[PDB]
């Protein structure tokens, strides 16, 4: 797949995505908050179409996300992340995609999510997160 | 160096 | 708002 | 079970942990490093004895922990930590314990594990760990 790597930010306003309850997540894209302005991340896009598009508009600064989590699986024999789950202070925003496969999580208990990076095919294959106080 | 650095953990997904 | 200092913590796994 | 809570110190020197194959992770105790000095952390013991005891003495300072995983399931009505992996730059420590139940994994790509906080009754129930740079 195509890397991306948004770098390190100083929260999350909105997390825009798409899904299909077929296959796994598509395309992913951040909008960050950068010391009070909102920073635009770039909109990272599947290879392929036919995906739902979901936006999470977090109520920032007081909303943030606590936990996300989601299932690995395969997909036209490729191992990629089939869904994914955020879970703020404030509520729960999915499943997003299909819910089997090995299940994974990262809870925080102290700190915030303050930049994402990983690698987008037809699917998004892997990600990893960026984490401050 | 000069850049500064921040906690990543991952990745989930394919290895 | 304290003298303790503060550090990141992820988790809990288990149940 | 009973609370544990370590706090953050400076890196870790040694594991000492103990498991059964037909059970779940029984005890556990860190060797943190303090500035550059060994600190001998709590002993958490279960609530009960009869688990095989294991030494995981690291190579401090080169050799760190970059991924710990494990499997939570139920033993005997209560759900635990069966097992755990700790997976450094130098080898693999494990699994330690019984594969079998719903996995978990914390990769780390940048910092380290300072620290750990959780719970231990008959068995480990849960833990968290501090991060660091």
């Amino acid at each position: 797949g195509k890397a991306f790597d948004d770098g390190a930010f100083t929260g999350i306003r909105e997390i825009n995505l798409s899904y299909n309850k077929e296959t796994a997540i598509g395309d992913f894209q951040v909008v960050y908050d950068l010391n009070g302005s909102p920073y635009v991340g770039q909109n990272h896009k599947s290879f392929i179409t036919g995906f739902t598009p979901v936006k999470i508009s977090l109520d920032f600064p007081s909303e943030y996300i606590m936990e996300v989590s989601g299932y690995t699986g395969n997909v036209s024999g490729y191992v990629v992340v089939r869904s994914l789950t955020f879970k703020t202070n404030k509520k729960t925003y999915g499943p997003y995609g299909v819910t089997s496969g090995t299940p994974f999580n990262l809870p925080i208990e102290n700190g915030l999510i303050v930049g994402f990076k990983g690698s987008i095919g037809y699917w998004l294959d892997y990600f990893s997160m960026y984490l401050s106080l | 160096s000069g850049i500064s650095q921040t906690v990543i953990v991952g990745p989930w997904g394919a290895k």
